[PDB]
């Protein structure tokens, strides 16, 4: 419905939607490739 | 919270025996301890269908579970 | 000759000595291994950690260069697609309510366009509109 | 060696001195 | 209305972690040598070391909140 | 000079919107020393702690207030 | 009622608030009543004078007290294993267990230990005997005495001086340079010479014989012939023993460079020769401005030649507005005496010039710690007159164009990029600390991200430091900067590669992170206070505030509230900054020397990377012996400073109480008592001269301070005084 | 006691006059705004401070300003 | 409470005055000049 995509694009779901997304971009990294302290 | 700092300051002063604790001036509570003496009592003839104390922290024996402590009395 | 005071990790002997026992930061057995013979290139104190060198020589441009361009990149990203969809907001006759309701295919058009962010901002400062004139701006009696 | 008591008491006639001065400084500056 | 069912979802999500990320079997058998523990922690940047020994080979954060024993009373 | 649907810059150098940009929503005849009303798109610092907005639109004289258009 | 005499405003006030502000407004000479310029500048004068009368009664108190139940004599015989002596203790309330915890450096009763390392002073300087030092109180008796006189003397009549002589700049720069600088400096280096240096080396001279006895073989010829090296010949040698004749010299200026090799401090010589190299500096540099004679500069036609096409008028009129405006002066000298009070702190604790003093390391703390507070109180001042100085002396059509005008038109690109770097700074600071905190609590301390100080090692290598390795400048001995055969040179580079020294200590990553927090420390509080001097004139929320005076308490809750809007609450606001710096900064100072006293270097290097270490080496490690100091089974000598250590721990918490409550419930509530007092029998007998009311909210906020920034001094001073006595003392 | 001016900006909304709890301000017929009357404060002796006048105010900063001076026991809202 | 300084007693009159006696004395002088009604 209208309203709901209205509610979905305010703006605490948006930011928590994208620091969620960084959040998993940044475990998964570490989860791969851990203890990253220079470009070697 | 003044005999607390009076406690501070007879001790910082190198004198023990002018503070409030219970080798000094004692400021003993005695009608916890005697309410205390009546609920161990209450077993016996108080309440007498009851066969030990409500709680063992008013007193009684020490009841302990494994090597540890599990209640015993808090004077 | 430089950093007499500090020694390369692999004849370090505290590092040596305290690099066996490395812990398994994750559910991979090897990664205490990894990171072993990883932190040996550095340079370590005598305390055996690695130490970073940011003097600006080339030799050690891992510790700080690389990720300095790493990161400057993403945030000149981040603060030019939001600089331009505010600007874009700016004249839709209600800023304000899509400022807190995010206008989300806008949104995500000046997302995919930030990767050019240097180009446009130099583009942008030679157009002149990068920056205001000082007698355009509002400012507190002095 | 250490002072004598005349020491001290002439130290504090001494003393005197600037507390009478001071106590005119103070009344005149009050002005 | 909300708030209850807010609750009735933190009681459930309780036990659920109690019933699959927990000892509580384990801990049912020996209860004066191991130790309640209902969280496990995922290694990923080294927080697998919150996930220490709680007796019996089971590795996770110790409970504090008496979940173990108010299951054991309700048999 | 300035009439209906202007934008004029103010040089109040005490109000809120100074330097900033209005728009002249009417004048009205002589004998009022500051007969000009603008108005802001910008609300100022107006109102009681915790007010949700302020006020966007004041009285200016014709000589605090120059042309843009 | 009479007092205040100089506001009738606050005369007339039925309620005790008069009693209160009249305090805070009484030596506030400007906004008293019927005040003119000229009796300003007097009465400014005659309280100057009150001040250093002050000053020499102090000195000769600590002189007198010294003399008298010190242990000066003996301290002289064995300066490394006794205890000096402050003042002797005499009170009714101690206990036998005190009295014999106090009885301590030899004494006969109980009696404190100094701390301000005066006795190392005063034996460096020449003075032996208990009758030197009272002969000195009872010589600054005389002089309080002369200068508070002067004081009464300079405010009669016939004595007072006119406006025009305050205003002379030029005169006063030249007496005050060749005179109070040069004289005193070439006064000092001529009593080091005739009667310091032959007392360190074993000659006994005083007033007596000081006649009588030359401080060189050769008086006056080489100095008057131009044969000045004859003074620099035959130096003091390395076995010399200080106050003694065994290996002692007879140069008596010399460039020895470096430390003595007993006393640890620089060479008595070498302090003669540099002041009076300095005095003949200061005399030549007092005979620049024209006074009476044509010759000379003239410091406005100065200032107004040195213009420019960028800044626009340049600093033209700015001699006017210096000259005309007290507070600018007054904010220019304390922000002068705050930097000269912290190059003192740090080139005295890495460069000691008393003997035996960098082994007594409790009073080198005390010393730094000191100094340090006072030169940030200092710094402060300077910009809270400044501040008052633009409220009310600025004249923005005198100074149009200029400068200090054109400061103001780009204060708010100065707010912004300040407030930009204090974000940089702060930001990725704390993130290097919690990100060390936490990879080390997981067990993986070799993760930690540890930058080297690569341009402080540079700068301590060009300086002649060689364990860096970096071999430059005067590191490198094929550089001409180390081969022009400068006498200082073999010496200094001997006392800094010495590692049993302050001089230029080895830093590592842990340094590199405390520099930078304490950077970010500095420039937040000259964020606040700039902001506050830059704002105090006007802004978009008060476009006005000049009219409302330096200290006020707000302008009500409307215009969405401005709470803490005057430029005196952001003084109030930058203090608390001001003190939390301080406490970093002595912090890195006191743990980094206490690993280098004990020789544990390793303990800091490895633990001040994170804050728990910090929390847990340098706090919890070392209170142990301070709370300890009275016990459920004895007292020893370090009870006061436990005793201390609490007081201000809770005065700190009491300040927060005026701090957070605010003043409307605390004047209901005196309502309340007030009715209870009016309504009880036998109590309406006696009744208040003053209507009480709640203190007010500047007040409120100032007594707020003052009680939090008291526990703060104390309860650091009390831990820092018991920890380094408890491992060292 | 405290001072209250009122300068040529007013419009007479008596918003101030409305606001003031102690009966300090009232209106006098003016010729410079629409209204033709403009505030006034005969009665400052009594004026506290609670600065409800200058809240009320609806023109760009304020046509009225209290500046607190001398304190007396009315200024002070004593009741005892 | 005593010390082995020259002119031990000086302690044993001087403190009390400037703990009591001259505390009482400008206490009392400085209230009734506050207090001064005769002028203002
Ligand atoms: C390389 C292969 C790989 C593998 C084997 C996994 C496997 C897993 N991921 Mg994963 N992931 C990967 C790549 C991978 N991922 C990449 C490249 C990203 C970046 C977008 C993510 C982002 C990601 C997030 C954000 C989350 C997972 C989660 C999970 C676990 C739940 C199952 C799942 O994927 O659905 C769930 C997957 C998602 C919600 C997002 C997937 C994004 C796709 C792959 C793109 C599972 C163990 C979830 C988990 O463990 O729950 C706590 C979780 O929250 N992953
Ligand atoms: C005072 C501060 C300071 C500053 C600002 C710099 C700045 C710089 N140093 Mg440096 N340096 C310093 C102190 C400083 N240094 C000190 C104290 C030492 C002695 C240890 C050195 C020793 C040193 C060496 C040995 C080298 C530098 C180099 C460089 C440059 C690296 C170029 C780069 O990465 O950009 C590249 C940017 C992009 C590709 C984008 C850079 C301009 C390098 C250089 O000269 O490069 C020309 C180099 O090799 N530095
Ligand atoms: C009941 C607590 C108590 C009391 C009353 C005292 C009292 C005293 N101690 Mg003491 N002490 C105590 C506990 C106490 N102690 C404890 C627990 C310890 C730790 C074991 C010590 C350790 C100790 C040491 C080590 C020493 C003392 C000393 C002293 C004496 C200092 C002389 C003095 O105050 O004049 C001076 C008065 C002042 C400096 C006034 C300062 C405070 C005021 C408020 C500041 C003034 C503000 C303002 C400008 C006032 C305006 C003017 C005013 C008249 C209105 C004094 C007799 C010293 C001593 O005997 O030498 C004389 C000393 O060396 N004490
Ligand atoms: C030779 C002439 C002469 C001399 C000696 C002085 C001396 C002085 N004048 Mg001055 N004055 C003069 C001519 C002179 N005046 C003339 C001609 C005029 C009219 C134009 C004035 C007008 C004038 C005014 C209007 C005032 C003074 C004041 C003062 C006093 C300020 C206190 C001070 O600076 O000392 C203390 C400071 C020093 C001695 C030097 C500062 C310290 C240096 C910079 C660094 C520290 C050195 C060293 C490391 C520290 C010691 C360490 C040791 C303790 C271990 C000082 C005694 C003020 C006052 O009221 O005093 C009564 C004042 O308000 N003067
Ligand atoms: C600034 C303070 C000061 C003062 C008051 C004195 C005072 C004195 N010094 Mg002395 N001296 C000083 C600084 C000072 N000195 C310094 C900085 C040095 C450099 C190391 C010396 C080096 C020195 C030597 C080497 C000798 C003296 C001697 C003397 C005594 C007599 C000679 C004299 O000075 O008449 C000066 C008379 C003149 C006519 C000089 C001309 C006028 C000038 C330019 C002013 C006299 C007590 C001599 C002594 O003990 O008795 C003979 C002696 O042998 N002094
Ligand atoms: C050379 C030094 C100097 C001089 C001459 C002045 C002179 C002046 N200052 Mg200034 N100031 C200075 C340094 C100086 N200041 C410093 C270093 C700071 C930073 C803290 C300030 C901060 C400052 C502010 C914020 C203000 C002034 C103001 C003033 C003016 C009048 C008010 C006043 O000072 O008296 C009145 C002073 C007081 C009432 C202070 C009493 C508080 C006491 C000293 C606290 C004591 C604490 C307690 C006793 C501790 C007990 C310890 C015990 C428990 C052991 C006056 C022109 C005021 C102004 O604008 O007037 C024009 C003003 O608002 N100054
Ligand atoms: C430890 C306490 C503390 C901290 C962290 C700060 C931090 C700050 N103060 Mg402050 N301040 C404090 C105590 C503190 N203050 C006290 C006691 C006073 C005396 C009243 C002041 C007085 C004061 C003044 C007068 C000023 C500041 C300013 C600043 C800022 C300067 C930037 C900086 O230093 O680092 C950068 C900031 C930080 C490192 C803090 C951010 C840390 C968090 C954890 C980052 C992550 C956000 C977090 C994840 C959000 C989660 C939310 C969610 C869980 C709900 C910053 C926000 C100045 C300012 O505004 O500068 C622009 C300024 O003008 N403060
Ligand atoms: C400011 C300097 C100063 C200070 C802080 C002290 C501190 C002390 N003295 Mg002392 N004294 C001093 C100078 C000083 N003395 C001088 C110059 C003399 C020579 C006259 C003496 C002679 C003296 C004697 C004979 C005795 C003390 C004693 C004491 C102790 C008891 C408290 C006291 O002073 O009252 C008693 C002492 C006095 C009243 C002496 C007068 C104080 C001087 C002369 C005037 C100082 C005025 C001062 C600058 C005012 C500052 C104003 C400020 C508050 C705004 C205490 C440790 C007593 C002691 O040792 O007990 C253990 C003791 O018996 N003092
Ligand atoms: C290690 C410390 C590094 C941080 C310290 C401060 C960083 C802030 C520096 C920003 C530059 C400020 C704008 C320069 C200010 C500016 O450009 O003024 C213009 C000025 C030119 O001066 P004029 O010749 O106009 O006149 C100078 C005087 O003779 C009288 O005006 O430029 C300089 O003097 C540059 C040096 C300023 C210092
Ligand atoms: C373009 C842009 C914007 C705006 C950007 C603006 C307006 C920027 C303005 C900048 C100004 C006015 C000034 C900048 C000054 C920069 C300085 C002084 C850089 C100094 C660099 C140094 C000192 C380098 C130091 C070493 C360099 C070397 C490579 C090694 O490491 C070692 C080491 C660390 C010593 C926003 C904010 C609108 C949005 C962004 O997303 C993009
Ligand atoms: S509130 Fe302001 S504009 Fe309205 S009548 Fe009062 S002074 Fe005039
Ligand atoms: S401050 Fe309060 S009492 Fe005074 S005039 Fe304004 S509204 Fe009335």
């Amino acid at each position: 419905m209208d309203g709901l995509k209205s509610f979905l694009s305010t703006a605490p779901v948006m930011i928590m939607a994208l620091l969620t997304f960084t959040a998993g971009i940044l475990i998964e990294f570490n989860r791969f490739y851990p203890d990253l302290l220079f470009h070697p | 919270f003044g005999l607390y700092i009076h406690n501070d300051t007879m001790r910082a002063l190198g004198r023990p025996q002018d503070m409030f604790s219970d080798t000094a001036i004692q400021l003993q509570p005695i009608f916890a301890q005697w309410v205390q003496h009546l609920h161990t009592l209450a077993p016996g003839a108080t309440a007498p269908n009851a066969l030990a104390t409500a709680s063992y922290a008013f007193g009684g024996e020490t009841i302990a579970v494994a090597g540890k402590v599990a209640m015993m009395p808090i004077t | 000759d430089d950093f007499a005071n500090l020694t390369p990790c692999s004849e370090n002997p505290a590092y040596l000595a305290k690099s066996k026992n490395f812990l398994n930061t994750t559910n991979d057995p090897n990664s205490g291994k990894i990171r072993a013979e990883r932190y040996a290139s550095a340079l370590c104190g005598p305390e055996g950690y690695p130490h970073l060198i940011v003097d600006g020589r080339f030799t050690h441009a891992g510790d700080f260069l690389i990720p300095s361009i790493l990161f400057l990149y993403i945030a000149g990203w981040i603060g030019w697609v939001g600089r331009s969809y505010l600007i874009e907001i700016r004249e839709s006759k209600n800023p304000e309510m899509q400022e807190v309701v995010i206008n989300v295919p806008l949104a995500i058009k000046k997302m995919l366009g930030g990767f050019l962010w240097p180009l446009a901002a130099v583009g942008e400062y030679t157009s002149g509109k990068l920056v205001m004139k000082d007698s355009e701006i509002p400012t507190s009696p002095r | 060696m250490a002072l004598s008591d005349t020491q001290i008491l002439a130290a504090l006639v001494v003393a005197l001195l600037p507390a009478f001065l001071a106590f005119r400084l103070s009344t005149e500056l009050y002005k | 209305f909300g708030h209850l069912a807010v609750v009735f979802v933190w009681l459930s999500g309780m036990y659920f972690h109690g019933a699959k990320f927990s000892n509580y079997e384990g801990w049912l058998a020996d209860p004066t040598h191991i130790k309640p523990s209902a969280q496990v922690v995922w290694p990923i940047v080294g927080q697998g070391i919150l996930n220490g020994d709680v007796g019996g080979g089971f590795h996770g954060i110790q409970i504090t909140s008496g979940l173990f024993y108010l299951w054991r009373a309700s048999g | 000079a300035l009439n209906r649907g202007d934008k004029v810059r103010i040089k109040r150098t005490e109000s809120y919107w100074y330097g900033d940009v209005g728009t002249v929503a009417s004048v009205e005849k002589s004998g009022i020393l500051y007969p000009v009303i603008v108005r802001f798109d910008r609300v100022n610092y107006n109102g009681f702690s915790g007010s949700a907005s302020g006020v966007n639109t004041n009285n200016f004289a014709e000589n605090e207030l120059e042309l843009v258009q | 009622t009479k007092f205040p005499k100089f506001s009738q405003d606050l005369a007339q006030d039925p309620t005790t608030r008069r009693i209160w502000y009249g305090i805070a407004t009484a030596h506030d000479f400007e906004t008293h009543d019927g005040m003119t310029e000229e009796n300003l500048y007097q009465k400014i004068f005659a309280s100057h004078f009150g001040h250093i009368a002050i000053i020499f009664l102090w000195t000769s108190g600590t002189l007198f007290h010294v003399a008298w139940q010190g242990n000066f004599e003996q301290w002289i015989k064995d300066p490394l294993n006794i205890r000096p002596i402050a003042h002797a203790i005499w009170d009714p309330h101690f206990g036998e267990g005190a009295v014999n915890a106090f009885t301590q450096a030899g004494a006969s009763n109980p009696v404190n230990i100094a701390y301000s390392g005066v006795y190392h002073w005063f034996y460096t300087i020449g003075m032996t005997t208990n009758q030197e030092l009272y002969s000195g109180a009872v010589f600054l008796l005389v002089l309080a005495s002369l200068f508070l006189f002067a004081g009464w003397l300079h405010l009669q009549p016939k004595f007072r001086p006119s406006l025009a002589w305050f205003k002379n700049a030029e005169s006063r720069l030249n007496h005050h340079l060749a005179g109070l600088f040069g004289v005193s400096s070439l006064a000092w280096a001529g009593h080091l010479v005739h009667v310091a240096i032959p007392e360190a080396r074993g000659q006994h001279v005083g007033w007596d014989n000081f006649l009588s006895t030359p401080p060189h073989p050769a008086g006056l010829m080489p100095f008057f012939t131009g044969n000045w090296g004859v003074y620099a010949a035959d130096p003091d040698t390395a076995g010399h023993i200080f106050g003694t004749s065994e290996g002692a010299g007879t140069a008596i200026l010399t460039f020895l460079g470096g430390f003595h090799p007993q006393t640890e401090s620089l060479w008595l010589t070498d302090i003669a020769h540099h002041h009076l190299a300095i005095a003949v500096i200061f005399i030549i540099a007092g005979h620049m401005y024209r006074t009476n004679w044509g010759i000379g500069h003239s410091i406005k036609e100065i200032l107004n030649a040195h213009k420019g096409p960028l800044t626009g008028a340049g600093h033209t009129n700015l001699y006017d507005t210096i000259n005309n405006s007290l507070h600018f002066q007054l904010g220019l000298a304390l922000a002068s005496l705050g930097v000269i009070t912290s190059l003192v702190a740090q080139h005295m604790y890495s460069l000691p010039s008393y003997a035996f003093i960098a082994q007594d390391h409790t009073t080198q703390a005390a010393l730094y710690t000191h100094h340090q507070y006072i030169a940030g109180f200092l710094m402060v001042g300077a910009f809270a007159h400044g501040a008052i100085f633009f409220v009310r002396d600025y004249d923005p059509v005198a100074n149009k164009d200029n400068v200090l005008a054109r400061m103001l038109e780009h204060k708010e690109a100065l707010i912004s990029h300040l407030s930009w770097v204090s974000l940089f700074l702060g930001f990725h600071t704390l993130g290097l600390y919690v990100h060390n905190d936490v990879v080390v609590a997981f067990g993986t301390p070799e993760k930690q991200i540890l930058i080297e100080p690569v341009f402080a090692q540079w700068i301590q290598a060009t300086s002649g430091k060689a364990l860096y390795g970096f071999d430059v400048l005067l590191s490198n001995p094929d550089s001409i900067a180390s081969t022009t055969g400068a006498a200082w040179l073999p010496g200094w580079l001997d006392a800094i590669n010495s590692g049993t020294n302050s001089l230029f200590l080895t830093i590592g990553p842990g340094d590199f992170l405390v520099h930078h927090a304490i950077a970010l420390g500095l420039h937040t509080t000259a964020l606040i206070l700039i902001k506050g001097a830059l704002d105090a004139r006007g802004s978009k929320l008060m476009p006005d505030k000049k009219d409302f005076g330096y200290s006020f308490p707000c302008d009500g809750p409307g215009r969405g509230g401005t709470c803490d809007i005057s430029a005196w609450d952001a003084f109030y606001l930058a203090m608390f900054w001001m003190l939390n710096t301080l406490g970093w900064l002595t912090f890195y100072w006191h743990w980094k020397h206490l690993g280098v006293w004990s020789g544990n270097v390793a303990q800091f290097n490895e633990n001040s990377t994170y804050l728990m270490g910090w929390f847990r080496d340098y706090l919890w490690a070392n209170s142990a012996q301070l709370i300890n100091g009275y016990n459920p089974y004895g007292v020893n000598n370090l009870s006061v400073w436990a005793w201390m250590f609490l007081f201000g721990h809770l005065v700190w918490a009491t300040g927060f109480m005026f701090l957070i409550s605010w003043r409307g419930y605390w004047q209901e509530l005196i309502e309340t008592i007030v009715w209870a007092h009016e309504r009880t029998p036998l109590a309406n007998l006696v009744r208040w001269k003053d209507k009480p009311v709640a203190l007010s909210i500047v007040q409120a906020r100032l007594v707020g301070l003052a009680h939090f920034t008291v526990g703060y001094v104390l309860t650091y001073a009390a831990f820092l005084i018991a920890s380094t006595a408890g491992k060292f003392g | 006691s405290h001072s209250v001016k009122i300068y040529d900006t007013c419009i007479g909304c008596t918003q101030c006059v409305r606001a003031c709890p102690l009966d300090v301000l009232e209106m006098v017929p003016w010729d410079g705004c629409k209204a033709a009357q403009i505030a006034s404060s005969p009665r400052t002796e009594d004026c506290v401070g609670c600065k409800r006048c200058e809240t009320a105010c609806p023109t760009d900063f304020l046509s009225i300003r209290v500046y607190l001076g001398a304190e007396t026991t009315r200024s002070m809202g004593l009741a005892y | 409470m005593d010390g082995s300084y020259a002119a031990s007693y000086l302690p044993w009159i001087l403190i009390p005055m400037v703990g009591w006696l001259f505390p009482a004395v400008t206490m009392g002088l400085l209230f009734i000049h506050i207090e001064s009604e005769g002028e203002g």
